[PDB]
């Protein structure tokens, strides 16, 4: 049956930026859970904090905030220009 | 002295001033090998952590992987694969780097080595190489030159069941006699995975002294002997009677 | 400003938690760790701050915070 | 261009996080620039991390990364480390690292 | 007279393990408050209710390690708690690198 | 006439070895079935009758391996603290109380 | 079949070798025993855990993502196997 992963889309970004470089099926593995726990960190973070302000939905500012509680300064400053970037072109196109 | 020359003189087997009756041996050549060593399964590369510049030589500069490499700590020499490459001062076996050595007469009791010149402690002088034996040829071989008669058995275990011969073939290190005060001491050392032994001193051996390392005492037969060297507790005889092989 | 923290405050401290005699580099590296603490734990209260959109900062802001960083804080509207 | 992920220049599936998102009980409603916004965050993510474990492989003269890698590589960097770090990864193994005091003198 | 080294020590123990109220004075601790918060955002604004539990966690979690520090320094044959007794306890439990 | 043999390493030396040996490699140290026969048997004292994936016995070593190493890791911490070079019961104590562990 | 002192089939020289990943240098003689007890308590713990969540699954067997469940609830996620 369907099993859903992030294989393709990891492939993708890793020949981006290693294209002669191959990853094996336990790495490949690791990082699914590795996306998929990311993604469920940011994801509590948000809904905690909607539900501390008393909001019914998650708009990317929860997203932006979460992210800037979660990951180290750096890492969170990259990832938070890179999400916005992604919403301005989303929103302009 | 030594004179070392292909043509055979005239020299019936003292090995003094001709010594061109046997064949030399360079590196000593297995018999039974067979793909069932840890050579390349596991240990593949023991590659030192060291973060040398060999842009400076002759002017502040430091002898790359020194005491403090972990190699040279660990009795293993550096692979080809160095971060120096041919500035590492860890194959001494590969690039031959032996030491000053002379055989002449030194006693009545045999033939031996004395220094030239001056040796500081902690420095290669000969490797120990020869016939690598196997199990039934080792107790087959004894038994059949037991019965020729002879004085001088270059028998050394490697390891439990690994016997090296340096008879009909042996190096410059066949001479070495034996004291009570050893100046120098072996080592088991490991280059290429293969194990391998070397010679190194101990104290700064003035120019024109003995070099001579302690043996281990062993017996195989009834009979016994003695040392003739009578340094300090110069036992001679073997520690009691041992049968242990 | 972070010396205000006294060395027998830090004394007083170190007392309730049981011990005896005390090192003079001590009060210091306290100080530090109490620096970094105090760092880390107003930094995402103001995180929160800012979410809500007020220059004020709120208990409650505290007590998520806390509550982040494993350190859940009971007495102040859990 | 069809493809939400194309309009935000993303090669992350946009959809499938905002279905992850509305499937995850995280509130009532989910606005439409989360999903952009985390898709972009993930990658950042993932890219950041296959760069040190495609270094990490390199050094190691291999074509293809090992979980060995992603660990070296996760160990080393502070920050990564710092985000995973009450986390195990399988085959991980350990950065090289001896105490000074078991060094022989 | 005098009482030898090391007794009135005991006796704060038993005195301030038994009661509960703040050891640090809130005036300094508020300002420190203050200026580490300034650092973050400008024209800031606290609940005095927000910096007692910022004193209540503070002066706990210092607490918590000390008791920790106390085992190091004990387990080093030590009674003197020191800098290096801090360093491993918050190693261990992770805080420090 | 005899044969002998050539010296003996100084001890501790094999230790560095197999230290840089083991923290080289990744692959599981504990043995394989002895682990899944004992747990097998905590499992069933807790519930009986229970059958189990062999990835999750796979997974479960995993986990076990890296929880040991790293309470190694910081009781060797706690020897070195304790101006002491062989790991002792009380380090790990030490380790476990500062961890949190019960 | 019945199963009895299994906790013994962790043998002397597997502790030492995981000393050795640890960093550990000489070891202590009771180190294993102590070592032993660890063991057994972090499995009873992560296995009580497995087993709560394959019971209210319904299952007889328990799969690995019950394990990985496991783990992270107790602040050890593991990567590998999923989830
Ligand atoms: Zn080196
Ligand atoms: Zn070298
Ligand atoms: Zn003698």
């Amino acid at each position: 049956t369907r099993k859903e992963s992030y294989a393709i889309y990891v492939y993708k970004v890793l020949k981006q930026v290693h294209p002669d470089t191959g990853i094996s099926s336990k790495a490949m593995s690791i990082m699914n859970s590795f996306v998929n726990d990311v993604f469920e960190r940011i994801a509590g973070e948000a809904s905690r904090l909607a539900h501390y302000n008393k909001r019914s939905t998650i708009t990317s500012r929860e997203i932006q905030t979460a992210v800037r509680l979660l990951l180290p300064g750096e890492l969170a400053k990259h990832a938070v220009s890179e999400g916005t970037k992604a919403v301005t072109k989303y929103t302009s196109a | 002295d030594d004179f070392r020359d292909p043509q055979r003189w005239k020299e019936c087997a003292k090995q003094g001033k001709m010594p061109c009756y046997f064949d030399l041996i360079e590196e000593n050549v297995y018999l039974t090998e067979r793909k069932k060593n840890k050579s390349h399964r596991d240990i593949k590369r023991m590659q030192c952590e060291c973060t040398p510049l060999s842009k400076d030589e002759r002017a502040q500069g430091e002898i790359a992987c020194g005491e403090d490499c972990l190699n040279r700590l660990l009795m293993i020499e550096c692979s080809s694969r160095c971060p120096n490459g041919d500035y590492c001062s860890n194959r001494r076996f590969q690039r031959k780097q032996h030491a000053d050595v002379e055989v002449i007469l030194t006693e009545k009791k045999g033939w031996g080595l004395r220094a030239a010149k001056d040796l500081p402690s902690n420095t290669f002088v000969l490797e120990y190489c020869g016939e690598v034996l196997d199990h039934k040829e080792f107790k087959a071989r004894v038994k059949e030159y037991a019965r020729n008669k002879n004085i001088h058995y270059y028998f050394m275990a490697l390891k439990n069941d690994e016997i090296i011969d340096a008879t009909q073939k042996g190096n410059c290190s066949r001479f070495m006699n034996h004291s009570c005060e050893p100046n120098c001491e072996t080592q088991k050392w490991t280059v290429n995975g293969q194990l391998r032994v070397g010679f190194f001193t101990t104290k700064l051996v003035p120019s024109g002294s003995e070099l001579t390392f302690d043996y281990q005492f062993q017996r195989y037969g009834k009979e016994a002997q003695k040392c003739f060297c009578g340094s300090a507790n110069c036992r001679g005889y073997l520690g009691g009677e041992n049968r242990v092989s | 400003n972070i010396q205000g923290i006294t060395k027998p405050a830090i004394r007083r401290l170190a007392r309730r938690g049981g011990v005896k005699r005390i090192s003079g580099l001590i009060y210091e590296e306290t100080r530090g760790v109490l620096k970094v603490f105090l760092e880390n734990v107003i930094r995402d209260a103001v995180t929160y701050t800012e979410h809500a959109k007020r220059k004020t900062v709120t208990a409650m802001d505290v007590v998520y915070a806390l509550k982040r960083q494993g350190r859940t804080l009971y007495g102040f509207g859990g | 261009a069809k493809t939400r992920s194309s309009r935000a220049g993303l090669q992350f599936p946009v959809g499938r996080v905002h279905r992850l998102l509305r499937k995850g009980n995280y509130a009532e409603r989910v606005g439409a620039g989360a999903p952009v916004y985390l898709a972009a965050v993930l990658e950042y993510l993932t890219a950041e991390i296959l760069e040190l474990a495609g270094n990490a492989a390199r050094d190691n003269k291999k074509t293809r990364i090992i979980p060995r890698h992603l660990q070296l590589a996760v160990r080393n960097d502070e920050e990564l480390n710092k985000l995973l770090g009450r986390v195990t990864i399988a085959q991980g193994g350990v950065l090289p690292n001896i105490q000074s005091v078991l060094l022989p003198k | 007279h005098r009482y030898r080294p090391g007794t009135v020590a005991l006796r704060e123990i038993r005195r301030y393990q038994k009661s509960t109220e703040l050891l640090i004075r809130k005036l300094p601790f508020q300002r420190l408050v203050r200026e580490i918060a300034q650092d973050f955002k400008t024209d800031l604004r606290f609940q005095s209710s927000a910096v007692m539990a910022l004193q209540e966690a503070s002066e706990a979690y210092l607490v918590a390690l000390f008791e920790d520090t106390n085992l190091c320094a004990i387990h080093a044959k030590r009674v003197t708690i020191m800098p290096k007794d801090i360093q491993l306890a918050r190693r261990i439990r992770g805080e420090r690198a």
